[PDB]
RNA sequence: CUCAUGUUGCCAGCACGUUAUGGUGGGGACUCGUGAGAGACUGCCGGGGUCAACUCGGAGGAAGGUGGGGAUGACGUCAAGUCAUCAUGCCCCUUAUGUCCAGGGCUUCACACAUGCUACAAUGGCCGGUACAAAGGGCUGCGAUGCCGUGAGGUGGAGCGAAUCCUUUCAAAGCCGGUCUCAGUUCGGAUCGGGGUCUGCAACUCGACCCCGUGAAGUCGGAGUCGCUAGUAAUCGCAGAUCAGCAACGCU
RNA sequence: AGGAGGUAAAAAUGCCAA
């Protein structure tokens, strides 16, 4: 993402429906859980190195 | 007293036996309202029918989980271990019928990149 | 039977009967068949004229069908494509109003497809 | 359509400019990028020239343009033709 | 079953009849995964008969079935380019299956308003011997008498 | 009596078995009634990821994440009781919720 | 993409989490605060070999644990880079920080390390067959390690094409589930870009 | 299958309920929930086997010959995809190729391809009654009885951070009864006219849903081609992520 | 261990780096 856009998404919208996720650590738009705050791949990084408390390779 | 369980694709029953006359009761219904398919019914009467002891048997039935084959399935198989616990040696008869065979048939689990469990979305080489 | 110019099909049960009228439909025939009091399970063939005259009153009186709402829907298309409206231009190119796909769909818009 | 316990969509904006001009009785070209306002009948005689993304093209009311947003009477998109 | 064979399922007997053919019939009537509106079908078409005749319904859609039964058939195999229809043999099983298919199939086509009504004046026709699923098994019979020539290839 | 309610909620198995005993332990130290350490449903909150940046949908990998719970009731809350249960020391992988 | 991730394949059974915490309406914030607190520690003292960082949270208090090849360069005598980076943790508002510098017993079975310290000499100037035959050498001589492969891809000697190369010794069952498998992989910084270096150590197997 | 286990889960034996139900005192009995464990190993028998693998058959068992399904992609190939998750060598912009805002576009349509959904009807459509699931989701969220609407919905707020409460006590196909009577129809639902609700600063370009009217093509589809070998194909409904609201007929 | 018989309608082209 651009720094400009990054930083403007945690900025206080002058609307209510102008905000949106942009994951934490890489400020992704699209494909972002509302529990973790990070998009698909970070997600998939980091619970792989398991910086996730709870979140483990499912298998059923 | 005696109790025991069927299960079949997610429908579990128990059985309490009484050893009066034949009559069926299912969660407070006869076996004609609960099942009303012959088909079922029949499946319900077979461990019966094979063990010849047939209207020897009160039972009442809990039936939760699954739908009316999964509940006949459970009924049959609960039907069939309570003749076992009721008397030993009917095992030979009842056991080689395969009534005391629990199906461990189940849904399969739908797998991504497919549509559902195994037929696969449609597929164009050009 | 004649009803406010229509000719009602020889046997059908009231209720579908009515639906063959331009202003009609299922909910607005049982509603009429209700309120003036005939079984909509009567036959078209066992219609009475003291009947025709009931049915043709009551819907006269509470609904505008027919010649009268057919004049009104191409009045109302009519004032749209006046005004040039974006739906008026829709409704000139002959194209969806609605904001429908165009790119792909729309055959029933553009008619019958002629190819390139 | 916009709820009727809401009323009519006109914003300040625009309802204050066209409120002088009225009062002012003088009939001046409103140069407006709103698109999204509906048209009230206090609309009736003036000429509004909305942006269609590129230019500003006049729009004058009539009657039968009440109830309608002022957006809908400039085309965005150009088609001629194949 | 490059490997082999695969084990036949166990099919069971009917309740209200207590013949397997009757379970048979309505697993190849069935559709859509409805058993017991295939059931009940079969059950009518059964009674329409049973009142229409006045005997025993297994026993005529029995004498149906061994009438539309084929016994020899035609397979097509491509030999030197051209391709040649072989006359062979059916197995019981598979000819009971095939005239059972044939029955429903020519039944939906019959044309009289409810499939309880066709599947019974089908299968009455066909103990006539009358019906299209004996017409089609006459055709099988003549083609596979046609193309006597070409047994020697014996596959 | 007063029935003081126990909630144990963890992400690991043996962490929520640990803080059963040791919370066992500690009350029946000081003599009140236990019911036991009850289990209850664990929840399963799935997550589907496509394992990719950039398209290949169909190639996707499956995460879960479970949230085991046992449930711990003490009757007659002794002041000594509930004085040791507000000190009870116990890992961070564990969440007990005294009410 | 051929071979998973090992840690996050062995998470459930063979390792464990590197942070601890339970929090169901502070996941949100507690993730944040972990990758600012992460971000913060690889960015901050790349001397000093960090092997890994583990993260505990209870209520308002924050524990911090972090593993480290040397922790004399990571704290001064005196607490000046201990002072710095706790300076840092406040400003990453964790309220209260008690930090532990711990110091991994041995340094050439951790492969994280094997892999930093393969990258620094592959970035300085050092061959790159030098660099992996002295770091499986050095795996290898220690008695738990059972097994070690090194792999490093990129341009290798400044050469205009791609190029990986793998070296192995002993056993690496990556598909062995019960085999204790630590992985660990580096980018290296050099001139002509950036390669990586990954490295498997495999020590025995673990029984639960 | 065994041991442990009794709440918010079950209720066999007791009692209290009477409208409404385990609803309540109580009870571990049967479920069920989740911990520990047993149990398939050609383990036994017979025949083939070089007396070896391994194979054919049988007994016992819930299961028999890798029980079913997941997770699991060796060395490499395609200079395969991604400098638009991220990171980065080199090159280019720096008064713009940076950055803010309003409006518009990414939805344009004479066409072609591809993946799907609804159908073309009687194994069906419509109407009334009635029986059975699992898995999920819920804090500035799920939101009940009730009152007002025909219906989207409005007022209100009971109760729940949830085995408790809400998402109805949870389904649709299914079963029973009535009607339609083979027809471009009581099929089909597109398109179009009118009247509304809700989210939202804002539904014109460009949201979803409801009511009234409208009632198109479509009669099982050419050459060709696709999926599938048991709880599989075929169908029937349900929930979730994203999300204020949804283009969800998509995906899991 | 020795040994016999039977077994193909048509099907063209593909640029000169890495
Ligand atoms: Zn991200």
């Amino acid at each position: 993402a651009k720094k400009a856009l990054v930083h403007k998404a945690n900025k206080k919208p002058k609307f209510a429906v102008r905000a949106y996720t942009r994951c934490n650590k890489c400020g992704r738009p699209h494909s972002v859980y509302r529990k973790f705050g990070l998009c698909r791949i970070c997600l998939r990084e980091m619970a792989h190195a398991g910086e996730l408390p709870g979140v483990q390779k499912s298998s059923w | 007293p005696i109790q025991t369980v069927g299960r079949r694709k997610e429908a579990v029953v128990r059985v309490r036996l009484v050893p009066g006359t034949g009559q069926f009761n299912l969660d407070g219904r006869t076996l004609e309202n609960y099942f009303p398919n012959k088909v079922h019914q029949q499946l319900i009467k077979a461990p019966l029918v094979t063990v010849d002891r047939v209207d020897q048997f009160d039972i009442y039935a809990h039936l939760d989980g699954g739908g009316p084959s999964g509940q006949a399935g459970a009924l049959r198989l609960a039907i069939a271990r309570a003749l076992i616990l009721v008397q030993p040696e009917d095992r030979p008869a009842l056991k080689k019928a395969g009534f005391l065979t629990r199906d461990p048939r189940a849904i399969e689990r739908k797998k991504y990149g497919l549509k559902k469990a195994r037929k696969a979305p449609q597929y164009s080489k050009r | 039977a004649r009803l406010v110019g229509v000719d009602l099909p020889r046997d059908k049960r009231m209720e579908i009967a009515l639906t063959y009228i331009y202003g009609i439909g299922r909910t607005r025939s049982n509603e009429i068949l209700a309120a003036t009091g005939i079984d909509k399970n009567m036959r078209t063939k066992d219609l009475t004229d003291d009947q025709v005259t009931v049915l043709r009153d009551y819907i006269e009186g509470n609904l505008k069908v027919e010649g009268d709402l057919r004049r009104e829907v191409q009045a109302d298309i009519r004032r749209k494509i006046e005004i040039g409206c974006y739906q008026g231009l829709r409704h000139r190119r002959g194209l969806p109003v609605r904001g429908q796909r165009t790119k792909t769909n729309a055959r029933t818009r553009k008619g019958p497809k002629r190819t390139i | 359509p916009r709820s009727l316990k809401k009323g009519p969509f006109v914003d300040d904006h625009l309802l204050k400019k066209v409120d002088v001009q009225n009062e002012k009785n003088t009939k001046q070209v409103i140069k407006t990028w709103s698109r999204r306002s509906t048209i009230i009948p206090d609309f009736i005689g003036h000429t509004f020239a909305v942006h269609d993304g590129r230019k500003h093209v006049p729009v004058f009311v009539t009657e039968a343009m009440v109830g309608h947003k002022l957006g809908e009477f400039a085309p965005t998109r150009t088609f001629k033709g194949h | 079953p490059r490997k082999g064979p695969a084990p036949k399922r166990p099919l069971v007997n009917d309740p209200v009849y207590g013949s397997q053919l009757v379970t048979q019939l309505v697993n190849k009537v069935l559709l859509e995964g409805k058993k017991s509106l295939a059931e009940r079908i079969v059950y009518g078409a059964l009674e329409q008969a049973r009142e229409k005749t006045g005997t025993d319904p297994v026993v005529t859609l029995k004498r149906a079935l061994d009438n539309v039964k084929p016994a020899l058939e035609v397979r097509s195999r491509r030999v030197g380019g051209a391709t040649y229809q072989v006359p062979v043999e059916v197995r019981p099983d598979r000819s009971t299956t095939l005239a059972l298919r044939w029955l429903v199939n020519f039944s939906r086509q019959r044309r009289e308003k409810t499939m309880v009504e066709r599947l019974a004046n089908e299968i009455l026709d066909a103990s006539n011997g009358l019906g299209a699923s004996v017409k089609r098994r006459e055709d099988t019979h003549k083609m596979a008498e046609a193309n006597r020539a070409f047994a020697h290839y014996r596959w | 009596g007063q029935k003081i309610r126990i909630r144990l909620k963890a992400y690991d198995h043996e962490a929520i078995d640990a803080s059963a005993r040791k919370i066992v332990e500690t009350v029946t130290r000081t003599g009140a009634s236990v019911v036991g350490p009850v289990p209850l449903p664990t929840e399963k909150n799935v997550y589907c990821v496509i394992r990719s940046p950039h398209k290949y949908k169909d190639s996707r990998e499956h995460f879960e994440m479970r949230t085991h719970k046992r449930l711990i009731d003490i009757l007659d809350p002794t002041p000594k009781t509930v004085d040791a249960l507000m000190r009870i020391d116990l890992p961070a992988s564990v969440d007990v919720n005294i009410q | 993409g051929q071979k998973i991730n090992p840690h996050g394949f062995r998470l459930g059974i063979t390792t464990e989490w590197k942070s601890r915490w339970y929090a169901d309406k502070q996941y949100k914030d507690y993730v944040k605060e972990d990758v600012a607190i992460r971000k913060l520690l690889a960015t901050g003292l790349e001397r000093a070999g960090i092997a890994d960082v583990e993260i505990e949270r209870t209520r308002d208090r924050v524990r911090v644990d972090i593993h480290t090849a040397r922790p004399g360069i990571v704290i001064g005598r005196r607490g000046t880079e201990a002072d710095r980076i706790r300076a840092d943790l406040e400003k990453l508002t964790g309220k209260q920080v008690q930090l532990n510098i711990l110091e991994v017993k041995n340094p050439e079975s951790q492969a994280q390390l094997v892999a930093q310290g393969v990258a620094e000499q592959l970035s300085n100037r050092v061959a790159f067959r030098r660099a992996m035959r002295k770091a499986i050498q050095s795996a290898m001589r220690q008695p738990n390690v059972k097994g070690i492969r090194v792999q490093c891809s990129g341009r290798l000697g400044g050469a205009e094409m791609s190029r990986s190369e793998f070296y192995r010794e002993g056993r690496v069952p990556l598909h062995t589930l019960r085999a204790d498998i630590d992985y660990g992989l580096y980018e290296a910084k050099t001139t002509f870009g950036r390669i990586g270096v990954k490295v498997w150590i495999y020590k025995g197997d673990i029984v639960g």
